[PDB]
């Protein structure tokens, strides 16, 4: 009868979905590699699907998935077994190599644009009309680490101007330079912003941007990347 | 260590006017205001919204189906302030007798006003269905949502009125009201030998309970790569970033597969589609071609 | 065996138990000290529930089902045909469970990403424990809690709730399905949207935030924003099982009755109580 007709069309027609789905969820690390980088013998029992294009907004180009795939940049590991499935050793240090729980991609090196074609992420400061609106403004704070010892000064919040949000603070070291913390990994308190992912000693070592106004998409990675590898990384200080 | 769930500064700028695409920017209204509370959590910034015809269509009869829907309610109050809001729960706009089958020459006051308001909810859902495609068509924007909605009006448009089709009678379509709306549904239920039996019922739990799972999954999976600017979703999909990454790492070692951050929301899309896709069937079925979910359940059809 | 971009992240460490001793994958699979945790308990579990069903006599999954010690019994033990494999395949379920989540957290730290995957992983483990640990203690007997077969645990399911006439006129209850509907939409417009600009009109090129938030503006005179509805997914998916399990844990506890008669006390109000016409007078 009808209805028996109907749950088996719905069972093959979930199936096929799945199917859709599972491939459509292969347009980004595959295929599969072995450890060593080369094409892996056993893919799985889906095919890649035929490639999709986006179309970027701001004359920047083309993604186009599945693609050729590559890290575009050096793995500081190596092997430490002698076989598939054991970890890899930093061969240098995990922070400065950004590796492990420090790892960045190589994403562009421009800036997020908003929808109107400016930079989306910008220091208060270059932000017209834009001002702390609730919550303990942290811009003058001194900035403390895991290891209990102050690292530096809050000097402006980068904000996201379509979104309105917090997203870095920039923080000034005894240098006179200064880095980008995620604002995802701060506490703001009263009297002090604390930073518990890194020690006072490794906050020289988070990665820097080439201009003052500007972030990029890749150095948002490897400062993002640097600073959550301290938690792993840096807990010996601690 | 902080978890991102309430922000600890709030930011503000310029009110945000919003793409201007082929949208019609004689119909948007101004901003609204800004609420530092909504602010903690999401965005702090009101309005504006467009509204322009379809839109003012469907807010009319919106207000027009809760208000015949008022009346009654107050009617049945016999027009006291204390007793409406002491039976507030209780109150019931009901269909017309089976006796009156589809024919529209029902009382008024036994199901008239029934037919009325669900006239009345008639247009505004499917004038709010077209504002829903239109809106996206206006930002150059794909059609998800209103084929989503569409999953969504599936189900109410075979509660109330294509089911109630095919059966023969508006006696069989469902009341307003809170409690009332409640015994129609155990009462639906029972009718039809529990629903249970029904598979597409079974099937739209699935999906419901993975709706939870999925966006308790995907929301959780955000957060915790929101360290690394993972919200940003869309750039993440034009350009994988370290997010995109440790977010599907996680996942393959976990349960040994993984999703990529485009295709995620096609899970996201599918599951929640689903459970009203699903549960459609399972009411459109009953009682037009299995009268008793146990009985065929024994023979499997 | 990886993903294209998967070794960098494969590192030594993050793990709380064991040190670097099943620091290793198997396939895809991470293997914590909680993997092997999980295996354990999961095999336990799956083979005694074999037993149970050659002790019951199939081998069919849509029949094979495992009871509680029935209310005889108690909080005392049973044996194992009359509800003791119950207990032992409950015993390992909560250890298979929880070990998912300390593998979870193991995962996490190795990523250096939030906790917020366990944590939330945590409430259906807290709800799960409330069938079949919290409720059934406070009310004096494993037979309270639910059996383990697909169609018995339905049942269960149907028998418990109309133990109290129409379940739905549970207060908790009415919240959480709001919250289990409420996700739902959430969740599709959120797909919806995140996908309809990724996927704009055609040869048109993505379209961006901006426009997500142009386009909910225009339609409801409110977007959430991008971190918003993530928080929002969470926030609503985790509510409704807190108030599942709220709303279970009241049942057969401190309400026994109709659920239909709790709401007695609005409508019993002093200064409304006694008023004729309406539905109550
Ligand atoms: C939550 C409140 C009730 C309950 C009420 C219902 C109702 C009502 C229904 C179900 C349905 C299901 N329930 Mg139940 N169910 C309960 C608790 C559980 C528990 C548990 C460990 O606590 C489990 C594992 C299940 C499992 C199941 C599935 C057989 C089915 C689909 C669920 C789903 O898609 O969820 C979302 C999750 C996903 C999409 C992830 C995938 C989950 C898979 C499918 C689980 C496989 C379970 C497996 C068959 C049993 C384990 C044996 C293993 C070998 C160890 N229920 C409690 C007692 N459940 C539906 C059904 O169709 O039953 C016939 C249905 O209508
Ligand atoms: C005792 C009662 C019966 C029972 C009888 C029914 C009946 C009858 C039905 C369900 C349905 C469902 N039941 Mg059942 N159900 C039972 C037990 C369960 C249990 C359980 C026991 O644990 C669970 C988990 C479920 C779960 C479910 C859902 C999967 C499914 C509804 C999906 C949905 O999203 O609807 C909610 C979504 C909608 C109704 C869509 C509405 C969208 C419209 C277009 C928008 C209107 C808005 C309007 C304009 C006003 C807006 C105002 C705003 C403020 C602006 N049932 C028992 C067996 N169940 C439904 C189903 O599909 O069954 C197959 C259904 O009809
Ligand atoms: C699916 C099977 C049943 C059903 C079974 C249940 C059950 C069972 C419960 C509800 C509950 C609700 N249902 Mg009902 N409900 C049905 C169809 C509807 C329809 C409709 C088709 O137009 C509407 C408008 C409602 C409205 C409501 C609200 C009173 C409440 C919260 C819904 C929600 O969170 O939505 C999402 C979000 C919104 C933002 C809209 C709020 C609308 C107001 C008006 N139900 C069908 C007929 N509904 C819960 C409740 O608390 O009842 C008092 C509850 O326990
Ligand atoms: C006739 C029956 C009654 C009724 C009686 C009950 C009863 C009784 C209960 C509910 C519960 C629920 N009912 Mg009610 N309910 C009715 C009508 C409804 C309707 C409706 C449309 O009418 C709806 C939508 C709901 C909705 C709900 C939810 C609030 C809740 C189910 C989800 C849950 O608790 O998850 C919680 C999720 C879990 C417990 C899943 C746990 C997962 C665990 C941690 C891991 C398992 C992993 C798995 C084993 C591994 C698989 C292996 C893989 C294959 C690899 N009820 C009717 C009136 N309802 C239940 C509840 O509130 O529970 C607290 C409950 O006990
Ligand atoms: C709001 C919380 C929502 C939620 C969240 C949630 N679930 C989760 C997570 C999170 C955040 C995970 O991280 C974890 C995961 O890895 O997802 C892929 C998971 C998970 N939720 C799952 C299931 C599940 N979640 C559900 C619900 C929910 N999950 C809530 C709605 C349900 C429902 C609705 O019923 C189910 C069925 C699994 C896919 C996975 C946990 C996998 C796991 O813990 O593996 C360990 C154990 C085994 C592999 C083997 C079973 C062990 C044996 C002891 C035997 C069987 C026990 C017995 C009780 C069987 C019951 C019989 C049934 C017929 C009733
Ligand atoms: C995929 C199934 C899920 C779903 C999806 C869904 N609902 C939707 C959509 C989608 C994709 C919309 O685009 C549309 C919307 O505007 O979202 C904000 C909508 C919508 N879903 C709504 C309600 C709604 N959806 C429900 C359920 C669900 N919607 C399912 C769980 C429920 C439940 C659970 O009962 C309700 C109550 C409205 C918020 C909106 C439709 C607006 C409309 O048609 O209103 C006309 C105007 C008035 C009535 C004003 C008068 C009232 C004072
Ligand atoms: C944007 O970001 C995000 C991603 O990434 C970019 C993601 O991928 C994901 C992940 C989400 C998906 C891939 C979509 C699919 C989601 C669902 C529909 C959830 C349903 C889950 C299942 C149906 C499968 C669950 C399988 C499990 C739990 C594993 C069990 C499998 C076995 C057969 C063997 C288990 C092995 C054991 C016992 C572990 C111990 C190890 C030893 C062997 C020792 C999310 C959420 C996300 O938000
Ligand atoms: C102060 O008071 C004022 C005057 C503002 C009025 C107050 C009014 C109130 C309190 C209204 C309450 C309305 C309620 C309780 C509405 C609830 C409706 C419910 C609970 C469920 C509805 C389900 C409806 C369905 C499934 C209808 C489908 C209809 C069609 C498909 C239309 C077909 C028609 C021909
Ligand atoms: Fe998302």
């Amino acid at each position: 009868d009808l209805a028996s007709l109907a749950i088996y069309s719905f069972w093959i027609f979930l199936a096929g979905l799945i199917y859709y789905l599972q491939t459509e969820n292969m347009r980004e690390g595959y295929p599969l590699e072995n450890e060593d980088g080369t094409p892996a013998a056993n893919q799985g029992p889906f095919p890649l699907p035929k490639p999709k294009t986006f179309i970027l907004p701001h004359g920047r180009g083309t993604l186009t998935v599945p693609g050729p795939e590559s890290e575009d940049r050096p793995i500081a590991l190596a092997r430490t077994a002698v076989s598939e499935g054991f970890p890899h050793a930093p061969t240098g240090d995990p922070m400065k190599d950004g590796v492990g729980p420090a790892s960045w991609v190589a994403r562009r090196d421009l800036p997020e644009l908003d929808g109107h074609g400016h930079n989306k992420i910008k220091p208060m400061k270059a932000a017209a009309g834009f001002h702390v609106s609730a919550g303990k403004n942290p811009i003058g704070l001194p900035v403390r680490g895991c290891d209990l010892e102050i690292a530096g000064k809050v000097v402006d919040i980068w904000v996201d101007i379509p979104e309105q949000m917090a997203r870095f603070l920039e923080v000034e070291l005894k240098d006179g330079s200064t880095r980008l913390l995620p604002m995802q990994m701060v506490k703001v308190q009263s009297n002090r912003v604390h930073v518990n992912a890194l020690s006072s000693d490794l906050f020289a070592g988070i990665p820097t941007i080439k201009s003052p106004t500007e972030v990029t998409l890749l150095e948002e990675d490897k400062i993002c990347g640097y600073v959550a590898g301290g938690l792993m990384y840096a807990a010996p200080k601690r | 260590e902080y978890q991102n769930i309430f922000s600890q500064v709030q930011v503000r700028g310029p009110a945000d006017l919003g793409m201007t695409e082929d949208v019609n920017l004689a119909n948007r209204s101004g901003v609204g205001p800004f609420s530092t509370l909504l602010g903690w959590f999401g965005n702090a910034q009101l309005g504006p919204i467009y509204l322009g015809s379809l839109g003012v269509l469907s807010l009319f009869s919106g207000l027009m189906w809760f208000f015949t829907i008022g009346i009654w309610f107050w009617y049945q109050a016999g027009w006291n302030p204390a007793v409406f809001l002491r039976d507030l729960f209780f109150f019931s706009l009901e269909p017309p007798a089976p006796e009156y089958g589809l024919s529209f020459a029902a009382p008024l006051k036994e199901g008239g006003l029934w037919l009325i308001a669900s006239f009345f909810m008639f247009v505004a859902v499917w004038s709010w269905w077209g504002r829903t495609y239109l809106r996206a068509q206006a930002l150059g924007m794909g059609k998800h949502t209103a084929w989503a909605f569409l999953s969504a009006i599936w189900l109410w448009m075979v509660l109330g009125f294509i089911r109630p089709i095919l059966m023969g009678s508006w006696s069989e379509a469902v009341p307003y009201g809170i409690f009332s709306h409640l015994d129609w549904t155990n009462n639906f239920s029972l009718v039809h030998g529990n629903l249970f039996y029904n598979p597409f019922h079974g099937l739209s739990i699935a999906f419901l309970y993975g709706s939870a799972l999925l966006f308790a999954m995907h929301g959780a999976t955000i957060l915790a790569v929101s360290r690394f600017g993972g919200e940003r979703e869309l750039e993440q999909i034009a350009d994988r970033g370290t997010a995109a990454e440790r977010a599907a790492l996680f996942w393959r070692w976990t349960m040994g597969f993984n999703a990529t951050m485009e295709g995620n929301h096609r899970w996201a899309i599918w599951m929640a589609v689903l459970v009203t896709l699903t549960g459609g069937i399972g009411i459109l079925l009953s009682g037009t071609v299995v009268d008793n979910w146990y009985v065929w359940g024994q023979n499997h059809g | 065996a990886l993903l294209s971009f998967e070794r960098k992240y494969r590192v030594p460490g993050g793990t709380l138990v064991g040190g670097n001793l099943f620091d290793f994958w198997v396939g895809p699979f991470y293997v914590g000290f909680f993997g092997v945790a999980t295996f354990f308990f999961a095999a336990l579990g799956i083979i005694l529930i074999a037993w149970s069903a050659v002790l019951q006599g199939t081998w069919n999954p849509q029949l094979i089902s495992v009871y509680p010690p029935a209310l005889e019994y108690g909080l005392g033990g049973a044996p194992l045909a009359k509800g003791g494999l119950w207990q032992i395949i409950t015993i390992c379920a909560t250890g298979a469970f929880v070990s998912w989540a300390l593998r979870e957290v193991e995962i996490c730290r190795k990523l250096g990403i939030g906790y917020h995957i366990p944590f939330a992983f945590a409430f259906a483990i807290l709800a799960y424990l409330t069938l079949v640990l919290f409720r059934p203690v406070m009310m004096g007997a494993w037979g309270y809690a639910f059996p383990y077969g697909i169609w018995t645990h339905l049942d269960w399911v149907s028998n418990t709730g109309y133990t109290y006439g129409n379940f739905h006129y549970n207060p908790a209850h009415m919240i959480a399905i709001s919250f289990f509907f409420t996700n739902a939409l959430a969740l599709a417009l959120h797909g919806a949207l995140v996908l309809s600009a990724a996927n704009p009109e055609k040869g048109k090129e993505m379209r961006t935030p901006d426009h997500e938030d142009t386009f909910f503006r225009d339609l409801v005179g409110y977007s959430i924003g991008t971190l918003g509805i993530h928080r929002l997914g969470l926030l609503l998916s985790l509510s409704a099982v807190f108030f599942s399990a709220l709303c279970m844990i009241i049942t057969g506890t401190i309400w026994f009755d109709q659920w239909v008669d709790w709401w007695q006390w609005w409508v019993k109000l002093p200064w409304w109580a006694n008023i004729p016409g309406g539905i109550n007078g």
